[PDB]
């Protein structure tokens, strides 16, 4: 089946009780989906998921007829820890000699505590301007290339340049590699799409 | 601020796989003209990166079961089948502004020739944004 998913980068601000993701069956046949939210971290240089009770999806199961647009509600159970960005994945499982396909769609979901925001709105931009750590702060080293985020916000990098995926907050991520090109400078640069527009951020050597 | 939306979506039939066969069995979900395919289209103006991982099937080894005997198969990103969809491992894609990025899936079964045999399996295709 065919789905339009909007927005693809949902988030819940500190002052917001819930957000909405819209699922529309843009196809000709009916579809049945399961909606789940898992907590997301990058401990041990790997993406880890786990059951969680902070963000509640509604409904957990939905029959989406052809053409029908459904509103998925993502509700915060309680307020989140101050000044911190929580990471989640929203999982949409499409339920059904030949081998057939079962589609699973995964999009990031971020939720904020007091004092930090997404930076996708004026309100949250003025918030993060008062916070020195409300941004990705990436350091790099070579073992493969390691990226350590010391800021309170995630980075989403499309490319790395010697001259001008996800790295969650307070996390270190490993990438396969350019190593001599790495050992030839001190700062590299990454194209980050975590904010309102693509921007180069400075990555300093560890 | 422009919120990106993306359209996603939206069967490898190897034919009869009973008995024996001397050549490679092939099937594909890669083109609208070939029957249809999986694709991703996002409404923004900047490219959107995403990842496709395919599991190992009902038995995690990618084999079709008779429902009464198995037959090993694999799924590739490539018609020449040089680029395997290695089980559960991400495969990198990127969208182009205003255009559909296909997620092509090419299936193959090695020649049997010796040892004669419905056959079904379900693959989980995970698209990660």
């Amino acid at each position: 089946a065919t789905f339009l998913i909007w927005p693809i980068y949902p988030k819940i601000e500190a002052n917001e009780k819930a957000t909405a993701v819209w699922l529309q069956n843009t196809g000709k046949t009916d579809a049945m989906v399961q909606i789940r939210v898992f907590k997301w971290n990058q401990d041990g240089l790997k993406d880890n998921y786990s059951e969680q009770s902070e963000i509640i999806p509604s409904p957990p199961v939905a029959k989406i007829k052809a053409g029908e647009k459904h509103m998925l509600r993502l509700t915060k159970s309680v307020n989140l820890p101050d000044g911190k960005e929580q990471s989640y994945r929203l999982i949409v499982d499409e339920l059904p000699s030949k081998v057939s396909f079962q589609m699973r769609y995964s999009i990031p979901l971020f939720a904020y505590g007091k004092g930090i925001g997404s930076g996708l709105t004026e309100e949250s931009q003025k918030l993060n301007a008062k916070n020195a750590l409300a941004k990705p702060v990436l350091q790099w080293s070579v073992r493969e290339l390691y990226l350590k985020n010391n800021g309170q916000k995630f980075a989403r990098l499309s490319a790395l340049k010697t001259s001008k995926g996800y790295v969650l907050s307070n996390s270190t991520v490993k990438f396969a590699i350019t190593a001599h090109e790495l050992a030839k400078t001190s700062k590299i640069y990454g194209v980050d799409s975590s904010g309102i527009k693509q921007e180069l951020i400075e990555i300093t050597k560890m | 601020h422009h919120s990106t939306g993306c359209t996603v979506g939206g069967t490898l039939n190897f034919g009869k796989t009973s008995g024996t066969w001397n050549n490679v069995l092939t099937a594909e979900v890669a083109s609208a003209a070939t029957g249809g395919n999986i694709s991703v289209t996002c409404d923004g103006t900047d490219p959107v990166d995403f990842t496709v991982a395919i599991d190992g099937g009902e038995r995690t080894d990618r084999t079709l079961k008779n429902t009464a005997d198995v037959v090993a198969y694999n799924v590739y990103r490539d018609a020449a089948r040089t680029n395997l969809y290695v089980v559960n491992q991400p495969q990198q894609f990127t969208t182009v502004s205003g255009q559909a990025t296909a997620v092509p899936i090419f299936g193959a079964i090695a020649p049997n020739t010796g040892t004669p045999k419905d056959y079904k399996d379900t693959l989980l295709v995970t698209v990660n944004f």
